[PDB]
RNA sequence: ACCAUAGUAGGCCUAAAAGCAGCCAUCAAUUGAGAAAGCGUUAAAGCUCAACAAAUUCACCAACAUAAUCCCAAAAACUAAU
């Protein structure tokens, strides 16, 4: 004998038209000719912008940071679209096309005589930002079966979120914070600058916490 | 304690239960309120590897582990004292726990090599051809990292790798 | 060898598909099979085709048991339709009172699977009501003289729509 | 075979019973509106039959991922 | 034998099983489901 | 009960099981008699009969199997368990047949 | 121990004590015959042959039976249930007729039972039957 | 309350206590009072 | 561990679509078992899942090959160390 329990029932869901991703351009239809530096700066850090859900309650969220060129966006789009009923579900690009020019020069040049030419677009993607919206009438775990496949194909390290997941993740991540035994904080010292140490930090750090280091996130770190 | 036995007899063969008298836990615990049977005796981060009086009291006539349901372990310790139980098997502690066998006895193997606290069983074990210089350093695992947490006197923790 | 489900027509049976490929692949008579059971199906002018129960033995002989014929066919009678809803539920097909399912039940309470249980008449019309709700069929409560105002404009309907669909079904055919 | 029935057709085609006679259960069934959750009562039997069911649906749906 | 960085079960009868210092996945059914871990 | 049946119980001439349902040990043999009754281990052969019997002061419950090597495996469940007792007629009803 | 998480009883659970309370009311002979492994063929035939002399069949939960029933009149009755288990129940009962079919099938036992108040092993089954 | 204990077959020599009091409370009668059951026992059965 | 019977080959399109090419409904017997979550069939039949009953230690994720003369201090889990 087992007792029963009731089951999740969603009357409140509405499904959109054209359920399964939009195909996205290969090269934006007003192709930047005005070579671009690379700001590395775009990747780094924790992310602004992409933070919160939308419509939908499952994401895939970025871990590292990275570049998205193409390619992912490819693969994303078919994997998703072939792996949802396209009734109960419905999909979102919490990205834009990738928009940034990324130069190359042909192998075998000696360093110097100019700039590159452009070799493709990408998107930079940092870390804490969504990438994939799905809802539906769906129960997060199957969503999720499939969404870890994506997410694992990914540049950046990444996962499949809920958003009673990620707002378990980041209760938890500040009650760790609280919890502290030890004194000593990377903030602590960095703000007051102890023993010198922002002689070997860089200025990023103090907003980073280091929490971050380069295009790497460590969610351990306090 | 209950042991099975069976006879035969004529084309007939006869398999009965029959109990025997259980030792009882001995009358005054340290902690009666303590939940689990090595809490209660206070010997939480006490018993190692070493101590055979505490550890033969789980295990099986033939050497291997009693279930934790039956013993009542919490589960942190059910798993520290497996670990212990078979190091000190591999010690060579506990030799009347064996299982018995008449022909085996006889036909001697190079003189057992004396070892202790050893983490894995000799068999599955690879030597290590390489080494490896100062920064990159293949170490070689001593004891389990279970008993980490033993009360340590010298107030320096166990070194488990070397 | 085991059992087979035959849901057959009233005064035929032939030794081909169905009963070719099936009772032939068991290693059983055709013939035999074909006699005895239009013997019995053939006292049967109401031209049903009843789902019927072939053990098939070990020796190659066998034995046959005949049960009520489906609940497809009554409904499909009991509306006066031929085929049932293209999209079920979409779109009606034929419509019922409480008169016809009450006869269908009691008809079918001498089922072998009925008659073992020992579920009253409720119990089979609750079970011939949702068989009907897959067939496209429509019940009402008391209907008689909306029954027939109604098939004057519901068969006009159905004509309408199933010669909307045959139409449809040409061009979608002269485009594939 | 075919069979085209009017109001003079089937009932001359069946014998069809007086009103009088038919059984109080056939005209309690519900024709049309299959029946929800929220609408049957927690403390009767099918309540139950309807959970059950929903939780069948449940597992199937999320046993959409087998490998097996 | 396949030597895998990731063991998965390929079907119901496939058991996993720690041998050698190793993971192993055997199959009694399939034998081609056989895998060992590196 | 499907160890019993991948075993292929036809070398079994007689299955009697004796026990007393108002004792408090019983619940062993029961186990038995359910797992030898089930529809596997009854249709592996119809040359063999299975019989439950029910009595109040016998207050010994017991189970006898005989077999066509002229064999005889009575195992009086008192204080075995059933898989014990399962097992037990596995090796002994197996091996021998 | 953490303090105590009263449970509470669900719908079904209420369902089936009410159930097994108008059960043991309505039926004057009710006898425990352990549940054993059939084929549904002979499930169901047995089923029907119970259905001849009217009698009917009944099978709750162990777990919402054994408290209802060790807080019953009827506590005797406990160590029946410890195994698999099936009621038999009988309104206006025939016992001679139970035991008709019960008799066909040598490995399908009939354990405790009542019969109008009186508890009885098998054999006040057999004693009540030749009556 | 609680029900009977079912004895059984082995030993059972054991008869109700209702019978006994019944069968003694018949004998305690005079035959004028045995003649009155007599009656009302024919009459309701 | 255990167990699997009911309307019924649900209605359609197709040579056949019988829980399982596809489209639509997804009701209903039995204490209990989806108009079926995996395998399987030409269509079946046949294996399992979820359902009763039987019981109940704990069970979410986590594992990743290598180079060229010869491995590369030796060794070591406790007698008290801000
Ligand atoms: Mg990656
Ligand atoms: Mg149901
Ligand atoms: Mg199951
Ligand atoms: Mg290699
Ligand atoms: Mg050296
Ligand atoms: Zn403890
Ligand atoms: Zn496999």
């Amino acid at each position: 004998f087992k007792t029963l329990l009731p089951v999740p029932t969603f009357e409140d869901v509405a499904i959109p038209e054209k359920p399964k991703l939009r195909f996205v351009e290969r090269v934006p239809l007003v192709p930047k000719v005005r070579r671009e530096r690379k700001n590395l700066s775009d990747i780094r850090g924790p992310s602004t912008e992409a933070t919160e859900f939308t419509e939908g309650r499952f994401a895939i969220l970025a871990l590292g940071g990275g570049y998205l060129h193409w390619g992912h966006f490819e693969m994303m789009r078919l994997t998703i679209n072939r792996s949802m009923d396209p009734k109960n579900m419905f999909a979102l690009w919490r990205v834009p096309a990738p928009f940034k020019p990324i130069t190359r020069k042909g192998m075998g040049q000696r360093m110097g005589g100019g700039k590159g030419a452009i070799d493709h677009y990408v998107t930079p993607v940092k870390a804490g930002r969504l990438i994939v919206e799905m809802g539906g009438r769906c129960e997060f775990k199957e969503v999720q079966g499939f969404l870890d496949l994506v997410a694992h194909k990914l540049p950046f390290p990444a996962k499949a979120v809920s958003r009673e997941t990620l707002e378990k993740m980041r209760k938890d991540q500040e009650e760790r914070e609280r919890n502290n035994q030890n004194p000593w904080t990377f903030e602590r010292i960095a703000t007051a600058n102890m023993l010198g140490i922002r002689k070997v930090l860089s200025p990023y750090d103090l907003t980073h916490k280091g929490r971050y280091w380069g295009k790497f996130y460590t969610p351990e770190r306090v | 304690f209950r042991e099975v036995v069976e006879i035969l007899d004529g084309k007939t063969t006869i398999i009965e239960g029959r109990i025997t008298e259980t030792p009882q836990e001995s009358p005054n615990p340290p902690n009666p309120t303590g939940q689990c049977p090595i809490c209660r005796w206070n010997l939480k981060h006490k018993y190692n590897y070493e101590d055979v009086l505490l550890l033969s009291q789980f295990i099986r006539p033939h050497g291997g582990m009693l279930p934790r349901r039956i013993t009542g372990l919490c589960q942190e310790e059910h798993l520290k004292i497996e670990e212990c139980v078979k190091m000190a098997h591999r010690a060579g502690l506990l030799p009347n726990h064996r299982p018995k066998l008449p022909e085996g006895f006889v036909p001697k193997s190079k003189p057992r090599l004396n070892r202790y606290l050893t983490r894995w069983s000799p068999r599955s074990v690879k030597p290590i051809y390489n080494k490896g210089h100062r920064w990159n350093k293949v170490r070689m695992p001593v004891g389990s990292p279970l008993l980490k947490d033993n009360v340590s006197y010298s107030g320096r923790p166990l070194l488990l790798y070397h | 060898s085991g059992m087979i489900r035959a849901i057959v027509r009233a005064g035929q049976a032939r030794p081909g598909p169905p009963l070719g490929p099936i009772l032939g692949q068991r290693g059983v008579s055709i013939n035999q099979f074909c006699k005895e059971f239009n013997e019995k199906t053939k006292d049967i002018k109401e031209g049903i085709p009843l789902p019927t129960k072939i053990f098939v033995k070990p020796d190659r002989t066998f034995e046959i048991k005949i049960g009520q014929p489906t609940v497809s066919y009554f409904l499909k009678a009991a509306a006066g339709i031929e085929k049932g809803a293209r999209h079920t539920g979409k779109e009606v097909a034929g419509l019922v009172t409480l008169k016809h399912v009450y006869e269908i039940a009691r008809v079918k309470a001498q089922d072998d699977a009925f008659a073992l249980q020992d579920v009253p008449l409720s119990s089979v019309v609750r079970s011939i009501i949702g068989s009907a709700r897959s067939l496209g069929i429509r019940v009402v409560k008391d209907l008689s003289s909306e029954e027939l105002a109604a098939f004057q404009k519901e068969r006009a309907l159905f004509l309408a729509a199933q010669r909307e669909a045959d139409l449809a079904a040409q061009a979608e055919a002269a485009k594939k | 075979h075919a069979m085209g029935v009017n109001i003079y057709k089937e009932g001359q085609d069946v014998v069809l019973k007086p009103d009088s006679e038919y059984p109080e259960w056939l005209f309690e069934m519900n024709v049309g509106p299959p029946k929800k959750l929220e609408e049957l009562d927690p403390e009767t039997r099918e309540y139950w039959r309807l959970l059950r069911k929903h939780n069948i649906w449940r597992h199937n749906r999320l046993s959409k991922n087998r490998k097996f | 034998f396949k030597t895998k960085g990731v063991l998965k079960k390929r079907c119901r009868d496939c058991y996993l099983v720690k041998r050698r210092g190793r993971w192993f996945i055997y199959c009694k059914t399939n034998p081609k489901h056989k895998q060992r871990q590196m | 009960a499907a160890a019993l049946a991948r075993l292929g119980l036809r070398a079994v001439k007689q299955v009697r099981v004796q026990f007393c349902p108002f004792e408090k040990n019983v619940e062993s043999t029961r186990t038995f008699l359910q797992a030898v009754s089930s529809e596997k281990v009854r249709c592996t052969n119809l040359n063999c009969s299975v019989i439950a019997d029910v009595r109040h002061d016998g207050s010994e419950p017991c189970v006898d199997v005989l077999f066509g090597d002229g064999h005889r495996l009575i195992m009086r469940g008192a204080h075995l368990t059933a898989q014990e007792m399962l097992t037990a007629f596995a090796s002994h009803i197996q091996a021998r047949g | 121990p953490p303090p105590t998480p009263p449970q509470e009883e669900t719908g079904l659970v209420r369902l089936l004590r009410r159930e097994i309370a108008a059960v043991f009311r309505d039926n004057r002979m009710i006898a425990v015959c352990q549940h054993v492994a059939l084929s549904a063929e002979d499930k169901l035939l047995l089923r029907h042959q119970l259905r001849k002399h009217k009698i009917l069949m009944k099978i709750f939960p162990n777990q919402v039976l054994k408290p209802f029933l060790e807080e019953s009149k009827y506590q005797n009755l406990l160590p029946l249930f410890v195994g698999h288990n099936l009621l038999l129940v009988s309104e206006e009962p025939k016992v001679k007729e139970m035991v008709r079919i019960l008799k066909g099938i040598p490995f399908l036992p009939l354990l405790g039972g009542c019969i109008d108040d009186t508890i009885l092993s098998r054999q006040g089954f057999i004693n009540y039957s030749k009556l | 309350e609680a029900l009977a204990g079912a004895p059984l077959d082995n030993a059972p020599k054991e008869y109700p206590p209702k019978i006994q009091q019944l069968v003694q409370d018949i004998a305690s009668l005079t035959l004028l009072e045995i003649s009155d059951l007599n009656e009302l026992l024919k009459k309701t059965l």
